[PDB]
């Protein structure tokens, strides 16, 4: 095995005995951690490598004291990686606690919640995982070069809320998922780091004096990598056909596959494992990769191989921006704030670089084509482009056909082949586990994204994180229907409803973060991904019970379009989960609007009040009101209407008379007088009443 | 070169409908003042007067699409009601806009369903502006006997919506001609 | 140096890639081939307007205050955040945010007043079909317009010698009557104008300072991009559209596709544009305007 591999392999699973340990029932949990990984690991042929065993055994200080391992060996490694990844007394019944409640806990600080009000671990469940992580190791998984991806999917599967550490006097928030893949990142870029530096002796490196430890934690070993996409809310919002819907999703999910595929390719470019993507989403993508001047060209030349392919194929509509910032060890662990310091850094980097885009030749080689093409795609908006059959250009098309294969099929595959147009050189097509399983015993260089499904361990496992939910596929028919099949309900007015949300205090809370105490790399990743995890699953399962479909989700936005009643019930349903998830310490920024439907969904794009006294109290008076006395239709609704929205005591006067001559139970006439004669009742009123209709 | 300039008001002899959101009726989403599109008015005029017979009806409004291409030499602008309206309007105390409301009768069943529309007032004056491009020097007088053939068709019909069911007949009057750019005398020239 | 002051009292549809779009200002581009086609249509000569002439964007204008795009400078503080939402600053507060005294809170007091017009959708139809004879389906479409408060509108600024200022003021009285947008046919864009001049301003215009603000929409000719670029922050806009009158068929006839700086880029190296050729398989030349015009601070 490549010693690389090795390295990746013992970093994982250095930690792996914590899990046993606070099993307790099984008679391997009597001692201490690295010797328990050590023989757990030994129980099974494939991870009998005897340098993964040595690595996981030899993670820690006392063990390395004695350990008489040689001069060069990736164990030191692994211990460094774990000390910047992170008296001594462990529950074994610990819960993780939320990230999100201590973000906020320094202006309202409210009872910590805990993982499974006060829930508590038993050690059962940690027995019951040991026996499921035998049997993933016994049948599931096996040692080979390209498994550790593979390896990567299984751990994220299990672990990814089992707490890390277990220490009662530190605020515990670092599950053992996050903690484990951190340390493989960091590990591979110190190896980077050392082998490419010409240094071979890394015990003498750094085990030697503590002083060396702090100066090597000093030195600036890192480098930080960000990406943005430029024009996406741009090119998603082209769209004015009758397909539009099908397109939507089909664009959102393109634009996500070309950022995950244009990550991944990244990532093989740098040799380097898929757990150095910190935070993927919207059009950001972070990276913490060897700070190398290899590593640099390399960035470089890929950059520049990649800006060509684009202004090849778009020009104006999407592009990208690469920056990146020197960072040392000791800015990752949090000493003095600077991790925000670099953060902003490279931030701003990235968000100066975006001005400087064209060099010379390239805005002289796009000015002079006379170049013979034809007219605007009716689906995408772009004169460049060249119609085809039907006045439709290709990308379109195999927009089109990706989208009609996306509501049944669930696998997406990496091929030279394929439909869609792809950066380097590939397409993208769907496929179904059974081909996708023949793919894989047909050793092809295939990646299967997947939508929203584990436990697939097929080839190289992409469990995608995605929302992609309609309910027009809930009909008889599973075919994907038009925008139409929202408009026709009958329980209303024949429009449609769309709602956009963002996080508003999300800036502060990638770059603040939980403020002087807990801004450490390994926080702010698993803050990411539980947000990630968030508005990528749970959406997923709320919008179940509502005729909506989901368009573009991730990141911090949220588009979901469909009925206008049950646009408006999501949103406020949506708002109250995630006010759960974040235990109220995140807020949502909502617009909803009402449009007539087969309108461009291009230009159809571009809290507690209104539940409680609108929704709930006015709303169900007026429903309760005229659903027991008849004949006052839209028209009778429609002259208070008139006699509301023109504020003047006549119409008040008017209005009392037209309330003695309605038929309803004096109670609601009197009510509906009196909210009337508030100014924020009358409001309140006439938006309740005009949701009625 | 020269431009000429048709200026003058329309009334309404009975509502107008034009009703861009149906059963509301167009308006200026601040203002609230309902006002008169000029494309309803082009494209009255240019149905009436094609009925009425390609060249001429080509020559004025243009269409361009033919593999033979005609830029337009007659420009419709939008309207908007008059001050005097306003003010005769807000001294007397009437609503701008009236609200009919209408049924319908099942055959066989004989219920009816019921209907509201919107209606601007009865009386209200708009006002508008025609700009005419005079282009070649021997068509004007064609060319306004046959926009004064078109007003006189748009008199004895009807704009907007459910004509035949007795709304949208309008009127003209106060109108003068004033050429506004070059040297072209607009005197002899009549639109009734 | 005059500036030209614009006021509306119609609807106005100016449009970036369909008809049911809506923008509140037009570009240098536009706006020069609406001054060469009245020029055209009017008969009189171009070359006097070709190249003496330089024009810069309309930028929009409310009851007293004047307003400018928004320098793309880097300010070092972070917010990041309210400047990002703000588009147009007023003259008054110019220099103050060069020089970075623009403060948040200011910001979002900025943001909040600067209320110079709403948009609005206007569905038409089409019964031109079959519809007037047989079953046919009336085609409906959206046009998207944008209107003014009644104390608003857009304003120019321009620069030349004098006889060029006075050929100008003419056809800007000829051009008052067509239109400046989109569907000038039917019912869209006709303005009235006034010839101010501002104290604040001129004063404004004729500063001096390092750096440098792009005003209109240029492009560097070949042999000076190279040397234009040494130390530049821009962003690239492609500009497309058909053309009027050069063959046969519209359909068939569509200008090349062309880049040029926004009207926010600061320069280092001051660049001279020109009237760059878009035109192909064309019986007339077809021209672009590219030609800047800067205000030094
Ligand atoms: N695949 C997608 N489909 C639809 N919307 C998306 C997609 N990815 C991201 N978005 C959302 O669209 C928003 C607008 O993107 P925009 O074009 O402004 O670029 P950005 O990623 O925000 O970066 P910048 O504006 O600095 O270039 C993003 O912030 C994101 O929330
Ligand atoms: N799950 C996540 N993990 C890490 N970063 C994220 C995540 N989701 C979004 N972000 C980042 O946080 C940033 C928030 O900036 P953005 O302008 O989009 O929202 P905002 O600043 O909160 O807007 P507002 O304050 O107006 O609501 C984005 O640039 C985005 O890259």
């Amino acid at each position: 095995m490549n010693k690389k591999n090795i390295l990746m392999y013992g970093s994982l699973l250095h930690d792996i005995g914590k899990i046993i340990y606070r099993s307790g029932d099984h008679t391997f949990s009597r001692g201490t951690h690295s010797k328990l990984g050590h023989q757990f690991l030994s129980q099974f042929s494939e991870f009998k490598d005897n340098e993964v065993l040595d690595n996981v055994a030899y993670h820690h200080y006392k063990e390395l004291a004695k350990a008489n391992l040689d001069n060069d060996n990736t164990a030191y490694i692994t211990y460094i990686a774990d000390n910047i990844a992170s008296l001594f007394n462990f529950d074994k019944y610990t819960p993780l606690y939320s990230v999100f409640n201590i973000v906020n806990s320094e202006k309202l600080k409210q009872t910590n919640g805990k993982f499974k009000e006060n829930i508590q671990y038993s050690s059962g469940n940690y027995t019951t995982l040991m026996k499921d992580m035998s049997h993933d190791l016994e049948h599931k998984l096996s040692i080979k070069e390209g498994t550790f991806p593979s390896l990567l999917q299984w751990t994220e599967s299990l672990w990814q809320y089992v707490p890390s550490s277990t220490n009662k006097n530190q605020l515990i928030d670092i599950s053992l998922y996050d903690h484990s893949r951190i340390t493989c990142a960091i590990a591979s870029c110190i190896f980077d780091y050392l082998n490419e530096n010409n240094i071979h002796n890394y015990k003498d490196e750094l085990f030697s004096k503590y002083e060396n430890t702090k100066s090597f934690y000093q030195k600036e070993a890192f480098l930080l990598l960000s990406m943005d996409m430029s024009g996406i809310q741009d090119f998603i919002y082209n769209i004015s056909g009758s397909k539009a819907l099908k397109s939507l999703r089909s664009r959102s999910f393109y634009l996500e596959l070309m950022l995950e595929v244009i990550v991944d390719q990244l990532l093989e470019r740098l040799e380097l494992a898929r757990a150095n993507l910190l935070y993927t989403g919207g059009g950001h993508a972070y990276l913490l990769v060897s700070n190398t001047d290899k590593v640099k060209k390399k960035i470089t030349q890929f950059n520049n191989e990649l800006k060509k392919w684009f202004m090849s194929e778009f020009t104006t509509d999407l592009s990208l921006s690469m920056a990146f910032e020197k960072c040392s060890g000791d800015d990752l662990m949090n000493t003095s704030g600077n991790y925000r310091t670099i953060w902003r850094n490279v931030s701003s980097k990235l968000s100066d670089i975006k001005a400087h885009k064209y060099s010379a030749e390239d805005i002289l080689k796009l000015n002079h084509f006379h170049s013979y093409g034809d007219r605007e795609c009716k689906e995408c908006l772009r004169s460049d482009i060249d119609i085809n059959d039907d006045g439709l250009c290709s990308i379109c098309e195999g927009i089109i056909n990706i989208s009609n294969d996306l509501r049944d099929k669930s696998f997406f595959v990496l091929s030279e082949t394929g439909k869609l147009k792809m950066p380097f050189n590939k397409f993208i097509s769907v496929i179904d586990y059974e081909e996708a399983e023949m793919l894989v015993q047909n050793n092809n260089q295939v990646r299967i994204y997947s939508k929203n499904k584990p436990y697939i361990g097929i080839g190289i496992s992409t469990n995608l994180w995605m929302c992609d939910y309609d309910y027009a596929s809930q009909n008889q028919d599973m075919r994907e229907k038009g925008i139409g099949s929202y408009v026709d309900r009958e329980e209303g007015v024949k429009r449609l409803g769309v709602v956009r949300a963002d996080i508003d205090n999300l800036g502060a809370t990638f770059i603040s973060g939980i403020p002087e105490k807990y801004n450490s790399i390994s926080r702010t990743a698993t803050l990411s991904r539980q947000l990630s995890l968030f508005f990528k699953y749970e959406l997923n399962h709320l919008l179940e019970n509502y005729q909506i479909t989901a368009i573009y989700s991730g990141g911090d936005d949220l588009f979901l379009i469909g009925a206008w009643d049950d646009i408006i019930e999501a949103s406020i349903y949506i708002n109250d989960k995630f006010k759960e998830f974040t235990l109220d310490k995140l807020t949502l920024s909502a617009g909803v609007g009402m449009f007539s439907g087969k309108y461009p969904v291009s230009k159809m794009a571009f809290w507690d009040e209104f539940k409680k006294n609108i929704l709930e109290e006015k709303l169900l008076v007026l429903q309760q009101g005229f659903s027991q006395t008849d004949e006052h239709g839209k028209a009778f609704i429609y002259k208070m209407l008139a006699l509301l929205r023109n504020n003047e005591a006549i119409n008040i006067a008017r209005l009392a008379y037209l309330l003695a001559r309605s038929k309803m139970n004096e109670d609601f006439t009197s009510k509906i007088f009196n909210w009337a004669q508030n100014d924020k009742d009358k409001n309140q009123l006439i938006t309740a009443l005009e949701y009625y209709i | 070169y020269s431009k000429i300039k048709i200026s003058g008001t329309i009334e309404v002899v009975t509502g107008l409908h034009i009703g861009g959101g149906g059963s509301p009726v167009v308006r200026d989403l601040q203002t609230k003042l309902p006002i008169i599109p000029g494309s309803s008015i082009k494209g009255k005029m240019r149905n009436l007067l094609a009925k009425h017979f390609d060249e001429r009806v080509l020559r004025l409004f243009g269409s361009s699409e033919k593999g033979n291409i005609q830029r337009a030499r007659l420009q419709i602008s939008d309207a908007f009601f008059s001050e005097k309206t306003k003010e005769h309007f807000a001294q007397n105390d009437i609503a701008y806009t009236e609200t009919k409301f209408e049924n319908t009768i099942n055959r066989l069943t004989a219920v009816a369903n019921p209907r509201q529309i919107e209606r601007v007032t009865r009386g209200s004056e708009f006002d508008f502006v025609f700009i005419y491009n005079v282009d070649e020097e021997s068509q004007v007088e064609d060319d306004f006997e046959n926009i004064e053939k078109a007003i006189h068709l748009l008199e004895n019909d009807y704009l907007g919506g459910g004509g035949t069911r007795g709304n949208g007949r309008i009127q003209f009057k106060d109108t003068n001609i004033e050429t506004v750019v070059g040297e072209y005398d607009s005197t002899n020239l009549k639109i009734k | 140096t005059k500036v030209f002051k614009l006021s509306f009292k119609t609807p106005v549809h100016f449009g970036k890639k369909r008809l049911s779009d809506g923008e509140m200002t037009i570009t240098a581009d536009t706006l020069f081939s609406a001054l060469f086609i009245e020029t055209l249509q009017l008969g009189k000569d171009t070359d006097w307007l070709l190249n003496d002439l330089i024009i810069s964007d309309t930028f929009p204008y409310e009851n007293e205050l004047y307003y400018l795009p928004k320098p793309l400078i880097k300010i070092d503080s972070d917010n990041h955040k309210a400047f990002k939402k703000l588009k147009y600053v007023p003259v008054h507060h110019y220099n103050q945010y060069l020089n970075g005294e623009l403060s948040a809170e200011d910001a979002t007091d900025l943001n909040d007043i600067f209320n110079i017009g709403y948009f609005s959708l206007q569905t038409k139809v089409s019964l031109i079909a079959q519809e007037t004879d047989s079953s046919a389906d009336s085609e409906p479409y959206s046009v998207g317009t944008f209107t003014f408060e009644p104390e608003a509108g857009l304003y120019f600024i321009a620069k030349g010698s004098e006889e060029t200022l006075d050929h100008l003021n003419n056809i800007m009285t000829a051009l008052q009557y067509s239109g400046l947008g989109g569907k000038r046919n039917a019912g869209y864009g006709q303005f009235e104008y006034e010839i101010i001049n501002n104290q604040q301003l001129s004063k404004l215009l004729n500063q001096n300072g390092k750096h440098s603000i792009l005003l209109s929409t240029a492009m560097a000719k070949k042999e000076e991009i190279e040397s234009a670029l040494k130390e530049a922050r821009y962003i690239l806009t492609k500009r497309s559209g058909f053309v009027q009158s050069t063959n046969y068929s519209e359909m068939l006839v569509k200008k090349s596709d062309f880049y040029s700086f926004s009207s926010g880029s600061v320069f280092k190296n001051i660049f001279n544009g020109d009237i760059f050729n878009v035109g192909h398989n064309g019986k007339h030349p077809v021209y672009r305007y590219a030609k800047p015009l800067w205000l030094e601070v």
